[PDB]
């Protein structure tokens, strides 16, 4: 059930994998949650020179997070008094840097930027020797243990403990579930594969996967994000954020219309959400309150990302969306569009929260073509009870002309934020989910004439995905601290046991070993050592008494044994040697390093008359 | 080069400036060596089994 | 001018040919025609040394006719006690590509090297007991093919760079260099007195070198293909060569020409190694057909066969006290025969 880290020896393989992808750099690791955490552990507890630097980094980071100006003026001087007079007497800071910093300080002006010069110079001093000392250290070994896991993630229903239904749909239903791995609460969206083929939703389902993917990075509080995606023989599956509060179309039903003051809150959170999708070049195209969801505190998130669309490489032009909330350029035959669309939808939705229906929906009509015709023709008649600053905002959003609409003129999300309507709000505080929410929630056999081909299945071949920072964050806020300690105990115990066993040091050190680690021969698990001219192996006790030479190897291929991917070495003697691995990174690397090893070896021998194969038969 | 060719002539004069005995005398002297030392070559004149490490010898230094 | 010296280059080549023909009054096989044959020598394999995990490329007896070193594709040198099968030392090397090894006459040091292009010297008894490297020898720009000690502080290496070199092991520099061969040098053998040594190359020629003076006294052609191995006759006035053309040849220094050719028609593969017995009567040769053949040196008869390796006999050596022959093979085993 629980995560079991691989052994430290994984480093030999993992390092080479990472180095090949240029992922062993200060920037690449430091900018990762687990990378960061293991790095600071090293500097704080194991290198006295790096300690004050990281201590000071983390102190500046707390300052960046401070709500208001008067809290900062406090912390600003509070900061410059203490650590700084240790750092200036050390590793000095530059005049150039202290000049700007002290310039702002003297005037009593205190932005978050204030210390950014000091951030840069700290990195300069963290990324040199200090980093290379970290790479050598046992903590980078530990990073390599964790990264191995990340890149071996194969999900199935066994991994999740599914609870209750909280949403039906066309192709399947959304559930609520706990990932047994870490005990993190999630929502599982299970699309049935037989339902999908029956409705031809082939690009429709595979679209969502790509759309969820693009929006899930960044750590945003206002969009329902994906952490994983995977599939079983008869089902697709998304792991998404959990929201227990129901949707805003349900609460509109129970609350009736909302005030201006209440609609403002939702619009704020929805806006930031939209901004996030637009900056990453995605148009949502189905903004309605039914697609807006509430957590148990009352805060909201945009959710249903099936109809979403990428607009970077080419701008779309279809009539995608629900008929009450579609911008004029979406409906028109061959007119292209971008983020312009979602702003018109915002008007339509915001309007419905205030008056109980779309502005282009009248007499509770159920005629799609009539509702589309109001959009293109009808000037939106606004009530009198409405405020002036609200009239300001809505007739900006529902403005038919794209060039005359808020959020389209050049600054995008920023034009709407600085509208008169949101004059009271500190927008940072919105993003910090600190404003109080207005509403706090209270506490089949149709597809049996269709078969699943193995041609259909290839369409979802590259379905599975794991969003790195999301998995890393999950782990960080759950099992990470405790599992580090647990495997620290094992690794210390094995070494203590081996010290009693008169530890024989590594067989790889001192020689020209390319890399090494566990693999399984044929299943018999054995530790391998790949040398430039041979591949040895041993069992748990003695030095290698078995091997295979590089010159024997005809080809290194990849083949299936009981639906697990393996390596198929073809020996010159017509024989075959099969290797299995414990992780995908390992499979990728062995394949590579062997292909590189035997080709290099076989050419070197060609030159050597003493090692090459001379003629025999007449 | 001319250096590569003059190197050769100089050498080839060096090799021609050795003196040579007759193959009849040459062979005769080898055969004299074999015959002389044939008593001592244990692959021709075998020794007692107990004195041969690889047969029946028991005591060693 | 270029032509001018290429005519004298063959005028002198012909002066040498006819010089030698004036000595060819009889043949060794004629002189020896009178002596009793050695008769069938049926040597049985008395030890099998098992340890190496892959091909053996090179082996070398210690002066004490008891300990020997072997070098192997498995990245190790091993020093064995032939009398008992015991391993004295399993030395793991720093390069996997070894091709050669060599024991000190003293026995305090072994040496090895390969496609590393370096001749590494190991000290077999440090002031603790842990065996360690005592010197690398970088200098060659080609693979090390063979090497031999004169004493603790002097070694002689041959390389695929096409040269040989005499080293001063303390300083780690070359005292003397032996340019001359025009193809990869493959084996060498020291004259018993050490003042001379000979080499053998892929040019199909062996050369007698003047160790101290540093130059080529004689060149002996006659082979049709790469000469793989070479050995001095105990008295130092003649030597023997092994080649891919499927023959051995005995060359006499003072006669300055070929004396003898050992080659049955049925033997079509190459010779990888050659060594004389204590008296010099027998010539032992290792072959790519898995066999070692024993030749009557004087009569050119095949006196017997050492047959019991599953792959190429890659190397062989007679103990200083003539008690045993060693053969090393691509089957990964050494065997001591007598
Ligand atoms: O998105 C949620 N709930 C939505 C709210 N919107 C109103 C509809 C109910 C529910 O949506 C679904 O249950 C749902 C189920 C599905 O199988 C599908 C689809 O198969 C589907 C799709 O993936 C893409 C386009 C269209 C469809 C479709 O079913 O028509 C869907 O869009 C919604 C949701 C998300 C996270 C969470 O923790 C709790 C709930
Ligand atoms: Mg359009």
């Amino acid at each position: 059930k629980k995560i079991l880290l691989p052994e430290p020896s994984i480093r030999s393989v993992m390092q080479k994998y990472l180095e090949d992808r240029g992922e062993v750099t200060f920037e690449k690791i430091f900018s990762q949650k687990l990378g960061y955490l293991l790095f600071r552990d090293f500097c704080l507890n194991h290198l006295e020179e790096a300690r004050p630097l990281v201590e000071f980094y983390e102190e500046i980071k707390k300052y960046e997070k401070l709500e208001t100006e008067e809290e900062r003026v406090a912390r600003s001087r509070e900061i410059f008094d203490s650590y700084i007079m240790k750092e200036l007497l050390a590793h000095p800071f530059s005049k150039s840097a202290t000049e700007h910093v002290q310039g702002h300080l003297g005037k009593k002006q205190v932005p978050p930027d204030l210390f950014q010069p000091y951030i840069e110079e700290i990195c300069q001093n963290l990324r040199g020797d200090v980093f290379q000392k970290f790479i050598e250290s046992d903590k980078f070994t530990r990073f390599c243990q964790w990264k191995n896991v990340e890149l071996n993630i194969h999900l199935t229903m066994n991994d999740f403990s599914v609870h209750r239904i909280i949403g039906r749909g066309g192709f399947g239903e959304v559930y609520g579930c706990r990932k047994a791995d870490t005990g993190k609460m999630y929502a599982m969206k299970c699309l049935d594969k037989k339902r999908i083929k029956m409705k031809q939703g082939e690009t429709l389902a595979l679209n969502e996967r790509i759309m969820l993917s693009l929006v899930s990075t960044g750590d945003c509080p206002f969009i329902v994000c994906m952490s994983y995606a995977f599939h079983t023989p008869d089902k697709l599956s998304f792991i998404l954020d959990l929201m227990n509060g129901g949707d805003l179309h349900y609460h509109l039903s129970q609350h009736g219309v909302f005030s201006e003051a209440d609609m403002r809150f939702y619009a704020a959170e929805i806006i930031l959400g939209l901004e996030h999708m637009h900056n990453r070049f995605v148009v949502y195209r189905d903004l309605k309150p039914a697609n807006i969801l509430l957590d148990e505190h009352g805060h909201v998130r945009i959710s249903d990302l099936g109809l979403a669309c990428d607009f970077s490489k080419k701008k779309p032009h279809a009539s995608v969306g629900t008929h009450g909330y579609m911008a004029p350029e979406v409906l028109q035959k061959g007119v292209a569009y971008d983020s312009s669309a979602d702003w018109f939808s915002l008007g339509c939705m915001l309007f419905k929260l205030l008056r109980g229906h779309s502005p282009f929906r009248q007499h509770k009509t159920k005629d799609k073509h009539e509702i589309d015709r109001m959009t293109l023709t009808m000037a939106v008649e606004l009530p009198d009870s409405f405020s002036p600053e609200l009239r300001s905002l809505l007739e900006g959003l529902l403005q038919r002309d794209v060039n005359r609409r808020l959020g389209c003129l050049g600054r995008g999300a920023q034009e709407v934020k600085e509208s008169p309507f949101f004059r009271s709000l500190d927008w940072q505080m919105v993003f910090l989910q600190k404003y109080p929410p207005p509403l706090i929630p209270p506490r089949e056999e149709d597809t049996k004439g269709i078969k699943l081909l193995d041609s259909d299945q290839e369409l979802y071949r590259n379905f599975p995905l794991t969003i790195s920072e999301r998995w890393q964050q999950e782990v960080a806020e759950t099992v990470f601290d405790t599992i580090n300690a647990e495997t620290d105990r094992l690794e210390a115990r094995k070494k203590a046991k081996n010290k009693q066993l008169g530890h024989e040091e590594d067989y790889a050190l001192g020689k020209d070993c390319i890399m090494h680690g566990y693999m399984s021969k044929m299943w018999q698990r054995r530790y391998f050592y790949l040398f430039p001219n041979r591949l040895e192996w041993r069992g748990e006790g003695e030095a290698p008494q078995s091997l295979l030479t590089m010159e024997e190897i005809q080809s290194v291929e990849e083949t299936q044994i009981k639906e697990r991917k393996c390596l198929l070495l073809k020996i010159r003697g017509g024989k075959q040697f099969i290797l299995q691995c414990d992780s995908d990174p390992e499979l990728v690397q062995w394949k590579k390093e062997l292909r590189d090893a035997y080709r290099e070896a076989q050419q070197l021998v060609q030159r050597v008359p003493k090692m090459k194969n001379k003629p025999r038969s007449p | 080069s001319i250096a590569q060719a003059r190197k050769l002539v100089e050498q080839l004069k060096m090799e021609a400036n050795i003196d040579r005995i007759k193959v009849s005398k040459a062979a005769a002297d080898l055969m004299a060596y074999c015959e002389a030392h044939a008593k001592e070559d244990p692959l021709l004149t075998p020794v007692p089994a107990s004195e041969n490490p690889f047969r029946e010898k028991k005591f060693f230094c | 001018e270029l032509d001018q010296l290429r005519q004298e280059a063959e005028q002198l080549k012909n002066q040498i040919r006819d010089a030698r023909k004036a000595c060819a009054d009889a043949t060794l096989s004629q002189i020896t025609n009178n002596i009793d044959p050695v008769g069938r020598i049926q040597m049985r394999t008395r030890r099998t040394l098992r340890g190496h995990l892959a091909k053996i490329y090179a082996m070398h007896w210690g002066t004490d006719s008891r300990l020997l070193v072997s070098a192997s594709q498995d990245g190790k040198l091993i020093i064995w006690d032939s009398y008992t099968t015991n391993k004295v030392h399993a030395i793991p090397l720093r390069s996997s590509w070894v091709m050669t090894c060599a024991y000190a006459p003293s026995g305090n040091y072994v040496a090895c090297g390969g496609l590393d292009n370096i001749c590494s010297i190991y000290n077999l008894k440090t002031r603790e007991g842990n065996v360690r490297v005592s010197r690398e020898l970088a200098g060659h720009t080609g693979y090390l093919s063979c090497c031999r000690f004169l004493d603790d502080n002097q070694i002689v290496t041959s390389s695929g760079d096409t040269t040989c070199a005499l080293w001063d092991i303390e300083t780690g520099q070359q005292t003397t260099t032996f340019t001359g061969h025009t193809g990869d040098v493959m084996s060498l053998s020291l004259a018993p007195d050490t003042r001379l040594f000979v080499s053998g190359a892929c040019d199909a020629s062996a050369k007698l070198w003047d160790v101290r003076e540093g130059m080529c006294r004689q060149t002996f052609t006659g082979h049709e293909s790469d000469i793989n191995a070479i050995c001095f006759f105990p008295n130092g006035n003649a030597f023997a060569t092994g080649s891919d053309d499927a023959t051995c040849r005995l060359f006499d220094l003072r006669a300055d020409q070929e004396l003898m050719t050992y080659s049955h028609d049925n033997i079509i593969c190459g010779i990888t190694s050659v060594s004389f017995s204590k008296s010099g009567r027998l010539l032992l040769a290792g072959y790519d057909d898995f066999n070692c053949n024993v030749w009557d040196a004087l009569k050119a008869d095949r006196a017997g066969v050492l047959a019991g390796h599953d792959n190429r006999v890659s190397c062989l050596g007679v103990t200083d006290d003539g008690m045993a022959v060693a053969t090393g093979s691509w089957d990964s085993f050494l065997k001591i025969w007598n």
